[PDB]
């Protein structure tokens, strides 16, 4: 729970206490002088497999609430006069592992009056090749209109080879992008690069790089456009796509185009929302999208006919291939 | 009369429509008028085996027709082997044929089919005969209940048809991935025929010794186990665990198969502990038996009834272990 809780005396702090409960299971009675578990730091918690069992448990609590609302109707979902004619991607969807280095110098003891030496860790990390979405829309209103583009990747089959219904897919879908763009009258193709995702941020610049850039500016006088780096909150760009398999896997790419005027009311459409607003919001500003998080996949969809009848929603099959070493 | 053509036809007729009284007039006449005790000079034992079986028959001590049969049921096996013993004593084919016809109409069909198969296999009189596949003689023991039901419906409606067999369970059951191994009708014929060729009830007084039988028993089952594990590996599954009497049997089974008479084969739930089986054994008896076998192995000798040692640190040791296991 957070300090926004209306009643912590009654509702307690389920999630934060659970982190400690799990983290301490190696020494639950303090007999062994063991330090806190990996679950007791946000730096480390996702290293523990139990992180995801705990958070699925918590996720299902939220899901009982979100499932309690009536399914969306045609009128709920329709962006009148906006149809998605096609969805395609420029570039193959390819994942691989590459190598990344970071410095261990801060971990080791130095001094006094003894020189340092370069000490690095090299890790293998998931990555993917660049691609660009091609989303063809037709705006059959006689005016340009702001639209929200909501992009999700959804499984088609489970690990047993069983084809999933839309209701069984929706809670498994992962957010790939969300952006606001003016759609002029007529039929037009919207292009969106994978690198520009509002879900992701680039790899952090190294400490050594930050020192070099700051030192070069201070010792001299140079206004470096530091307004370049994203934020550190956001799924790493390299992890935008799931690993998939060497033999390839097919997924549903789900695109919902919604009324940007209504979605952004109170926060403007032309305004800059930063590079990570989908899950990390906008630093020092209100959250720019009024819709429920997960829209339009966050309510039950018992009747797939409802979604199929909405011209501003479309999904297509895409293939992701893993390229092993 | 005892030519290959006539012997084969006789066997074909005896096994035809096995759940009904014979439809062949010549077999009907034999079953009505032949006396297994009328001329005991036809038997190498002067009628001893026929006397045993006729006394059981006349005293109404044999299993009724239209009833399940299991080779692992001591009394039912003893009854089937009483007929095998008669067939095995026949000097000439007309004795073998006439006793088969006579007892076909008196004895349980499962016992009869078993006795006739092992009688053909282990008598010189059966040389040259090709036994029909058991999956066409008793199809219930090789065909799931859904397909049998479709066959019953075809017969009720007097319409021909060919029906496709699918596997049991669902795709949610990962064990179904390898159902094509243990449910293959030929693999099942391989298995029952091996045991018909090398039966655990064999006594050399029946006519000949079965060379290295106990070692072949180890080997044929080692190969079944290793071959199944190769199918598991082929289907992204781990090797089978071993059973233990004090640990749960993780993988249950729903046969979705039925006896012709006796009902549906029983299901076993997932994750059950072994329970004592009334009239068979306690779980603890199995553990003691296992311990005694391992004592012989780790001693390097089997203990005889009078306490003397039988060395198994020699090439025949594995065979002697097959004999006692
Ligand atoms: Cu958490
Ligand atoms: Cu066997
Ligand atoms: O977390
Ligand atoms: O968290």
């Amino acid at each position: 729970s957070s300090m926004y809780s209306p009643n912590a005396q009654y509702y307690g702090s389920l999630h934060n206490t659970a982190h400690v409960m799990l983290g301490r299971q190696g020494d639950p009675h303090g007999k062994f002088n063991l330090p806190p578990g990996v679950m007791e730091h946000f730096e480390t918690a996702t290293r523990d497999p139990s992180f995801f069992r705990l958070h699925k448990y918590m996720d299902n609590i939220f899901k009982k609430h979100t499932d309690s609302f009536p399914p969306y109707t045609h009128d709920d979902l329709e962006f009148a006069g906006m149809v998605v004619d096609g969805v395609a991607i420029d570039g193959e969807l390819t994942t691989f592992f590459d190598e990344f280095q970071y410095s261990l110098i801060n971990a080791v003891d130095s001094g006094e009056s003894i020189e340092d030496v370069e000490i690095n860790a090299r890790v293998h990390r998931l990555n993917h090749k660049e691609f660009t979405y091609k989303i063809t829309v037709s705006n059959s209103i006689g005016s340009d209109h702001l639209a929200t583009f909501r992009i999700f990747l959804c499984p088609i089959e489970d690990n047993n080879g069983i084809t999933l219904t839309l209701d069984k897919e929706r809670w498994l879908c992962i957010e790939l992008d969300k952006f606001f763009q003016k759609v002029p009258s007529g039929t037009h193709t919207i292009h969106r690069s994978s690198k520009d995702s509002s879900v992701t941020v680039p790899d952090m610049p190294s400490f050594h790089s930050l020192k070099e850039q700051a030192d070069n500016a201070v010792n001299g006088g140079s206004d470096l456009d530091l307004s370049a780096y994203e934020r550190s909150c956001g799924i790493p760009e390299r992890m935008l796509l799931p690993k998939s398999k060497p033999e390839g896997m097919e997924f549903n790419l789900f695109v919902a185009v919604t009324d940007g005027v209504k979605d952004t009311e109170g926060h403007n459409g032309d305004h800059d929302h930063g590079g990570t607003h989908a899950q990390c919001g906008v630093h020092g500003e209100a959250y720019p999208d009024n819709r429920p998080l997960g829209y339009p996949l966050e309510r039950r969809i018992p009747d797939e006919r409802v979604f199929d009848g909405v011209p501003n929603i479309k999904h297509v099959v895409v293939k992701i291939v893993h390229h092993p070493e | 009369a005892s030519s290959t053509a006539h012997k084969q036809q006789d066997i074909n007729h005896l096994l035809d429509k096995i759940y009904e009284d014979t439809k062949y007039p010549d077999l009907q006449e034999i079953a009505k008028n032949f006396n297994p005790l009328g001329d005991t000079s036809m038997y190498n034992d002067q009628g001893a085996a026929a006397e045993v079986l006729m006394k059981e028959l006349n005293d109404h001590r044999l299993l009724e027709q239209h009833h399940w049969y299991s080779l692992f049921n001591a009394r039912q096996r003893e009854e089937a082997l009483m007929l095998f013993a008669v067939l095995n004593q026949c000097k000439v084919w007309h004795c073998f044929r006439n006793n088969a016809a006579y007892f076909r109409e008196q004895m349980n069909e499962g016992e009869f089919v078993y006795a006739l198969y092992v009688g053909v296999i282990h008598s010189k009189l059966g040389d040259g005969i090709v036994l029909p596949p058991l999956y066409e003689i008793t199809p219930h023991m090789f065909t799931n209940s859904e397909v049998i039901d479709k066959a019953y419906s075809a017969k009720m409606t007097q319409k021909a048809g060919t029906f496709n067999v699918s596997f049991t369970g669902t795709k949610k059951n990962k064990e179904q991935r390898v159902a094509y191994f243990g449910e293959d009708i030929g693999m099942n014929i391989h298995h029952v025929t091996w045991h018909m060729d090398f039966p655990f009830w064999w006594q050399d007084s029946y006519g000949n010794h079965l060379d290295r039988k106990g070692e072949l028993f180890f080997w044929v089952h080692h190969q079944l186990t290793a071959r199944f594990d190769f199918e598991r590996l082929s289907n992204w599954l781990d090797p089978v665990d071993e059973l233990h009497w004090d640990r749960i049997i993780r993988e249950g089974f729903a046969p979705l198969t039925s006896y012709k008479y006796g009902g549906e084969f029983p299901v076993r739930p997932d994750n059950k502990h072994f329970e004592d089986v009334d009239g068979v054994a306690h779980v603890h008896d199995m553990e003691i038996t296992e311990n005694r076998i391992y004592e012989a192995i780790d001693h390097g000798y089997i203990t005889a009834t009078d306490g003397h040692t039988i060395d198994i640190r020699q090439p025949k040791g594995i065979e002697l272990l097959g004999d006692i296991i």
